[PDB]
């Protein structure tokens, strides 16, 4: 299985929260906020 | 706040015999009118009769509004009770006829029954996927009771609601699947500490128990007018509240009348006929009355209660005078209830009730003087002096309203009869009907 | 209609051979002798002259010129690409030392720099927020979004069309009656535009930022008069 | 940017600028000359009880009538009531002329003003973080998700205000707002805790020299704390709630946006909305988070209302949430504007007149006129000889109070263009001859307009 | 009719329109109990599907008369409790994917007049915005009425329609005015006027 | 058909000799009124010649004397070739626009612009279509089409393939193509292919194959009124306002441009101007502001002829408090000529009742016709004509083949005439609501 | 006025358009904005077009009938090539009124105001 190239995932549970980003979006402008721009 | 009819809390009649008590539920006297009104309440509560027009007539004061307001208080919440000042029918947005049609149809309720499913549980997990630079959204909710846990798919509308509501793990939430409303109720454990800006701390709750889903019957009452508005439009249902409806086409109302009959026989709806109270009806014109003649003839007509102060008076839009200000072919359709001027023993009781409602402690001498003033100057004026005397008594730090305070109130504030004398005594310094006046000393 | 009227200069606004007036009048009345063009505005921008206020209404000479020439639909799309920043200033520039700061070029935008709505969005218990939402909350609580339609139009039609035996008339029918820019505004970005906006090295704006068609007031009927039978009817329509 | 004007910031003066209050003792008895009033002692004492009625918040929809000739101080008394109450209490003044809208039925206009006159005060807490963004920094998660290139557990933002610096350890979901708002380092933002999102105010003017040209305005750094939590008091009329519900403002769709670009006509709002507003307002009052502030609707020239307006006011005044209504009239025995064969006192229908507390205002004695002249002179800043005070007061007695008061400003100018700071009889005698009163002008119409063929008045 | 099995847009790269790209067609797969088709839809029919919020696995209805689309529900193949929203789970349509239905309709001439005065049936932009604007009566011209007489006359000559002339009852007819009565002198001359009872 | 029997259905024309304009005593449905019908015949000559502009004719006479009948006769004898505008004066009182705008629009509807345009048009039965979709569609395709005289193949351009696939053209369809614009209209289906049409119900009609050349230069003649050109130019789809009717007050500089443009087309020969006629029924319902407008609107070269009808005596002009003949100001009547219509003699009443009985489906005995004629003399022509329908329905209910005296007498007894109904209100006065509003409900 | 012979870009947006008549050819350097006007008209090579080069108006007159047999049927309006000079210079005296200026400055007019087709407001 591989995640959707265009969708960023937020998830929250007992441990708190994470956001996970497709490697297709790292190296785009969307990656910049995660420290992983062009 | 206290208002003119706040003490009126019913019609004051025996529910068995319909006998009016001489004082009850804030109403005093008027026993024939109160008994007639009690019979009209039975016609309303039974609902079988359509379009009976009742006119409460009498001189000013004498409780025509008070009795009509007593009826509203006796019907309770489920039944429609539309009140019109007859001056509201004149409009720029719509014709007078349309304004009357809307007010008639506001007075008929439609009690829809729905069955709905609500979820309720502790949120164990929430997951949301968002597109970059676009509207596409999807997600999953993991939700729990002491006895179930399940994972639900979420659509875009749910994801908007979930974030608007800031749903977080450990929250207790309930979701009406029919309306799509989400509400939070508390938390199963403390708000987690690592993150800043996480918002106000909730109520505590223990986890919900039993099944996640449950079914719930829910009942909604809407007017025929509200159905008219919803069905005349694809878009713009804000007209329910804004006015702004235009003149709704009659073939829409034909369809709604048919479908509501179908909904009733189908058992989807119970029709609930209420009343239109038209206040000071002599403000309607001859075209309004000609419309109402036949609006009354529908089997969806409400019972129409009316009030008039008028004697033999000119009909509006008309050359000629008629009793009550109303035309005769209209009055042929109308039964009249008559209210009468009060006895001093009735005025004393009404003033005592007003004083209690306004929380004012009259001395017996102040009440006697106010009763005498009530005979000479009118019930409304004497009721105004109660509030005035209370203020004056308080400024002199008295415990109770004395004759001193009523006399000073009477001195400061003129009654209508004394004001008319003041006007007659100063006809040159007041402006005349022909506009002449003298400003010089 | 004959093409003489519908195509060959029986229409006053459309220039061509046999309508020598329209091309002149289009240029001179909308640009040369037009008060809203930036060269004309710039002459009147001072003193007590008629565009003196423009310095303070938060709009450029270019924006004043666009708003005078585009229609209220096109302007409403342009208004989608804009931010309520004067309302955000009400949240931030708040203390007495902030002196109710406002950009001087936005000085006359008084009623949006200060109004209660923006504050009610931000307070932790939404009392004034809920008070401003009563009408739509009540509407949905009554279920009028979900109750079946009790009426619909008995007949429905598409718009009347001109029939003219010219190819230009057919082109114009597509340009106006199926107007691409209005449709694109209503329904929003295409799937490749969403990809091209999302995978690029830098952000990029879209002609409308979103689909500008409203949400339908009725949750099940939406924008059509089609109706579908149901089990409730099926059980009850046989005694 | 804007060039501040430094020299002078003095007030203008208008017909009632001298009225400062009702001028009453702590016992409520009127002082014979106080707060700019002279005389009217009974009417001022009655208006003093009206002020106490309003300020007590017990009662709804009581009516008051100020009755008396023109110039007898009725609007002076209304303006004095508004000043005794102070600006926290709503005060909605209209003439009866203002009710005849072209957009809506006149009873809607009356009901709008009726609910403008009712205030609501709501107390809430505002809770936001603010600053220029000093830093933005992800934290990787210790349990990264499979198949994803990065997993972020926290998103740190440094916020700086003029008064401090703070590291906000935010929930990772704020990436959504940062992307959509395009937040950079050096942009001024706030984060609101009721959503956890952020909004961008602009770029900090600390960066206004980053480029020779950039297409954005620059905004100052917030001069508050970096974390602003405080209570805020919001005052709205119930009419503001009507419009906020009947004409929602924030809509993102094409129809909303075309709406706010077009002429925003008022609409004949329903009793169903107003009743539903009233019922929810009363919930919050019972919870104690809001308090109702019943104000005053003052209707000047109330004889301009017609019988349809008055019969509507019957219903309006009976509602539980209603202002105090004050009416003023001077029309003697007069025809009701909408009922061309009914004549009544004050021009008020007798049916409606029974509701009102009536306060009469009487004419002025010559010595009261003279006292008003001096109060008016010292308010307009005119300095008079005592002979000039007498000559002006003589016009106040012989002609009209208003006329004699109006000569003071012409006479002041005529004095100073003779180099005199103090106005004297010579100046009054010229002002009164340049500026005629109504009656002397009417004598000219009677004398010169004896014929109309040429050089005569049109009649 | 059918369950939507696949749904795929295809795009136009407009160079200089200024509105950016547009969608040139949609390919959609509809499956019924009896058979299956793939439809290459016109953009204006895809806009109807966009308004109806259709997704793969929905059951939909497409009236080619109007180009209107109705979403009937989710396919029963997806029937599950575990969605927060109250979906209509519906069975796969019986019969062929493509059908012709015969319906007998009752209309008045006024319903035809109004339908063609304020059009709402097409997927064009005028019809679209006509569904969003406030309802409004208009002074319908005699040109529209005579045109609709010709439309109805063709339905009659085609044999698909029959005329049912009825009656107008004007109660309280004394409340009319001299302009109304003067207008009835024209209106009652009309060769398809009803019977009028006063 | 759709067109039912109405009051005027028997009128087919004016009943006048085309050579001399002598009216025949009865023809084309008009009886008597010979002097008035001759005058109306002279007015038709003025209309058809088009030379004279802005004449106003008043038809003056008592009620039911054939003023509308003569107006229908003129409309029927002009036919469809000329603009005829039928205005009830009550219609000018719009809420959408001012009275003078409504009068301008009525005048502008009554002048036609006549334009002649050719198109090549291709019409035939489809023998075959093939289309190649590759898969985006419409890559290439071929049409085979025939008449009874001719058959051809056409290679199709991709936008014609879009037209063909839009209109779902299939083998056997009989189609016409307006090849100047490429709209294709499916004229029908050929009978020779009936079994190919498996989706068509049994109610489906079928045509024979078309005839002659597959391609013809058809010439179309259009008439468009000046009002249509005005309304077209008012907004982006202004022509829709010709149907919904929400034209505003269209600005006069638009009309002045159009007047110049049409005079240009006339001198270039691109178009011809066809002056029509405006009919204003009950012209006395116009007010003094309408008449002062009409005064000068008649002075234009683009004025129609106007024809007006009035029942009124010396009567109050609307919008003023004084009285004038016909209810019309003398200021206006100076620019008008009057045609006067008289009451009918008994033999004219007999003939009109006969024609009305033959236009209706009514077999009428001679004694019933004599009785109805006497009722006509005593109760008026309209009442007797209304009794024809009634007596037929009574005769039919008793299953009679002819209307007899018995049936007319039932009708006369059941339905009062105006004079009997006036007597009824005078005898019933206390039970009816009087002008003072008084009434007594008691027995 | 001529048959379009060429539509070549010459800028990073400026075209050269070639126009032909029975009496010769001419090439025009196009301003980027009149090019978009020509592009909103559905102009292609072989079409006949009219241009007011001073006012910036242009019209597609049709497709030149030298292309009439591109196909045997197409939904297209074939017109003869212009028989005159491809370029014409005319002196026109144009009248307006101050009210025409009022109207033009008060509201978007004509083809600017497309939403006006909805009527009502
Ligand atoms: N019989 C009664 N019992 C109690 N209160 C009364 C009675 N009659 C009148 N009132 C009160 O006195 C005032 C005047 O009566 P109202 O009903 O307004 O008279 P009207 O018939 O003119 O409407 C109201 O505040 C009402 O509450
Ligand atoms: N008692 C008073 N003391 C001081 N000034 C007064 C007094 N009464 C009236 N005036 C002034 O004289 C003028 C007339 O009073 P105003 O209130 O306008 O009369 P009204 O409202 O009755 O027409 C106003 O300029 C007012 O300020
Ligand atoms: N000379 C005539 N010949 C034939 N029919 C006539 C004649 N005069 C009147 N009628 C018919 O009698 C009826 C009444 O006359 P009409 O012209 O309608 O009345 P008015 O003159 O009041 O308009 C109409 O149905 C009309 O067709």
């Amino acid at each position: 299985k591989r995640p959707d190239p265009m969708m960023i995932r937020w998830v929250n549970n007992k441990m708190g929260s994470v956001v996970a980003v497709p490697e297709e979006l790292l190296g785009t402008h969307a990656g910049v906020v995660f420290g992983a721009g062009p | 706040l206290i208002a003119a009819h706040s003490h009126i809390r019913g019609l004051g009649v025996d529910a068995d015999t319909l006998e009016p008590r001489p004082s009850s539920q804030g109403l005093v006297g008027q026993e024939k009118a109160r008994k007639a009104a009690a019979v009209v309440l039975e016609m309303i509560k039974q609902g079988k009769i359509a379009g009976r027009a009742v006119l409460i007539a009498g001189p000013p004061s004498t409780g025509k509004t008070a009795i009509a307001m007593g009826m509203a208080q006796s019907l309770g919440q489920d039944v429609p009770f539309t009140t019109l000042a007859a001056s509201e029918i004149f409009s720029l947005e719509m014709s007078k006829t349309e304004a009357l049609t809307q007010a008639f149809r506001k007075s008929i309720g439609v009690r829809i029954k729905e069955e709905s499913e609500i979820m309720e549980g502790e949120v164990v997990e929430i997951q949301i996927d968002r597109s970059v630079t676009g509207g596409a959204k999807q997600g999953k909710l993991t939700i729990k009771t002491t006895d179930m846990e399940a994972i639900y798919d979420m659509g875009s509308k749910m994801i908007d609601a979930m974030t608007k509501e800031r749903v977080m793990a450990g929250d207790i939430i309930s979701i009406d699947k029919s309306s799509g409303k989400i509400t939070k109720l508390g938390r199963s454990y403390a708000r987690s500490r690592d993150y800043d800006a996480m918002g106000v701390d909730t109520k505590f709750l223990q986890c919900p128990e039993g099944e996640l889903q449950k079914r719930k019957e829910v009942v909604h009452t809407v007017s025929l007018h509200e159905i008219d508005v919803i069905n005349s439009r694809t878009q713009g249902f804000l007209a329910l509240f804004s006015g702004d409806t235009g003149e709704i086409r009659s073939e829409i109302r034909d369809q709604i009348n048919t479908k509501v009959a179908e909904w009733k026989e189908e058992g989807k709806a119970e029709i609930v006929p209420g009343v239109l109270f038209i206040d000071e009806v002599h403000m309607l014109d001859i075209e309004c009355f000609s419309y109402i003649n036949r609006a009354l003839e529908s089997d969806l007509a409400p019972i129409v209660i009316m009030a008039s102060n008028r004697g033999v008076s000119r009909i509006r839009g008309t050359d000629y005078k008629s009793p009550h200000g109303l035309p005769l072919d209209f009055l042929d359709r109308v039964v009249i209830i008559n209210t009468h001027p009060y006895t001093p023993d009735e005025l004393r009781q009404i003033l005592s009730i007003r004083a209690q409602e306004e929380e004012v402690d009259l001395t017996p001498d102040a009440l006697a003087l106010l009763t005498k003033i009530g005979q000479e100057a009118g019930l409304r004026y004497a009721s105004n002096l109660i509030t005035t005397s209370q203020l004056i008594a308080a400024k002199r730090r008295a415990k109770q309203v004395g004759v001193e305070d009523v006399q000073r109130s009477f001195k400061l504030f003129y009654d209508p009869a004394r004001s008319v004398r003041f006007v007659q005594e100063s006809e040159k310094r007041l402006i005349g009907n022909d506009g002449v006046v003298d400003f010089s000393y | 209609l004959p093409r003489l009227i519908w195509c060959d200069g029986g229409r006053l606004d459309k220039p061509g051979p046999g309508n020598l007036v329209a091309g002149f009048r289009s240029k001179y009345l909308n640009h040369m002798m037009n008060i809203w063009t930036p060269e004309n505005i710039r002459s009147s921008l001072e003193g007590i002259e008629n565009f003196t206020w423009l310095r303070f209404v938060d709009t450029s000479l270019q924006e004043a010129y666009r708003a005078s020439h585009t229609d209220v639909f096109a302007r409403a799309v342009d208004l989608a690409s804009k931010q309520n920043r004067l309302g955000h200033m009400q949240i931030v520039y708040d203390e007495p030392e902030d002196k109710k700061w406002t950009p001087v070029h936005a000085l006359f935008q008084i009623c949006e720099r200060e109004n209660p709505k923006a504050v009610a969005e931000i307070t932790t218990e939404g009392v004034l927020r809920d008070l401003m939402n009563i009408a739509r909350v009540k509407y949905r609580e009554l279920g009028l979004c979900r109750l079946e339609k009790a009426a619909r139009p008995r007949a429905s039609a598409p718009p009347i069309e001109v029939v003219c035996d010219s190819r230009s008339a057919v082109i114009e029918r597509e340009n106006i009656m199926f107007h691409p820019a209005m449709r694109k505004a209503l329904f929003g970005p295409t799937p490749s535009e969403i990809k091209e906006a999302s995978f690029g090295p830098r952000p990029v704006t879209l002609y409308p930022p979103r689909a500008l068609l409203p949400a339908p007031d009725h949750d099940k009927q939406r924008f059509t008069n089609i109706t579908v039978p149901s089990m409730a009817r099926f059980v009850t329509d046989s005694g | 940017i804007s060039e501040v004007r430094g020299n002078t910031r003095d007030h203008r003066t208008a017909a009632h600028t001298h009225i400062k209050g009702l001028g009453l003792n702590s016992s409520g008895i009127a002082e014979k000359q106080a707060a700019g009033f002279v005389g009217q002692c009974a009417a001022r004492e009655a208006c003093g009880v009206v002020v106490d009625l309003i300020k007590a918040h017990k009662m709804a929809g009581r009516g008051v009538l100020l009755a008396g000739g023109p110039g007898t101080g009725k609007t002076a008394l209304a303006l004095a009531i508004s000043q005794e109450l102070g600006t926290k209490i709503p005060f909605c003044p209209i003439t009866g002329s203002e009710i005849y809208s072209t957009e809506v039925k006149k009873t809607e206009v009356l009901m709008e003003n009726f609910r403008r006159a009712i205030g609501l005060r709501v107390r809430e807490t505002k809770d936001v973080y603010e600053g220029e963004v000093t830093e933005m920094t992800p934290e990787e998660a210790e349990n990264p998700l499979g198949g994803y290139g990065k997993t972020i557990s926290t998103l740190l933002i440094g916020l700086k205000s003029a008064r401090g610096q703070k590291k906000l350890r935010l929930d990772p979901s704020i990436y959504e707002a940062i992307q959509k708002e395009r937040v950079q380092v050096g942009d001024v933002i706030y984060i609101e805790t009721n959503t956890g999102a952020c909004k961008r105010v602009g770029r900090s003017d600390a960066y206004a020299t980053e480029f020779d040209l950039e297409a954005e305005e620059y905004v100052p750094i917030p001069k508050g704390e970096v974390h602003k939590k405080k209570e805020i008091v919001q005052d709205v009329t119930l009419h503001d709630l009507d419009v906020a519900n009947a004409r929602p403002q924030g809509g993102q769709d094409i129809i909303s946006m075309m709406g706010q670009l077009m002429k925003p006509k008022m609409t004949e709002i329903t009793d169903k909305l107003r009743m539903e507003i009233n019922k929810v307002v009363q919930k919050y009052i019972n919870q104690g988070v809001a308090e109702l502030i019943p104000g005053v609707l003052f209707i000047d020239e109330a004889h301009m209302l017609d019988i349809e307006c008055f019969t509507y006011l019957n219903k309006a005044l009976e509602s539980p949430i209603a202002p105090i209504v004050v009416l003023a009239s001077n029309r003697g025995i007069a025809t009701i504007r909408g009922a061309d064969d009914l004549k009544a006192a004050h021009g008020i229908p007798p049916d409606f007149l029974q509701r009102l507390l009536i306060i009469p205002t009487h004419p002025y004695e010559p010595d009261e006129i003279r006292r008003i002249v001096r109060i008016r002179a010292q308010t307009e800043g005119v300095q008079l000889t005592d002979a000039a005070v007498d000559r002006v007061a003589e016009h106040g007695v012989r002609i009209s109070l208003r006329y004699c008061l109006q000569l003071l400003a012409p006479a002041s100018i005529l004095a100073r263009v003779n180099g005199r700071t103090q106005v004297d009889v010579q100046d009054i005698a010229e002002a009164e001859e340049l500026f005629l009163d109504a009656r002397r002008s009417a004598n000219i119409l009677t004398s010169t307009g004896e014929s109309g063929g040429l050089h005569g008045f049109i009649s």
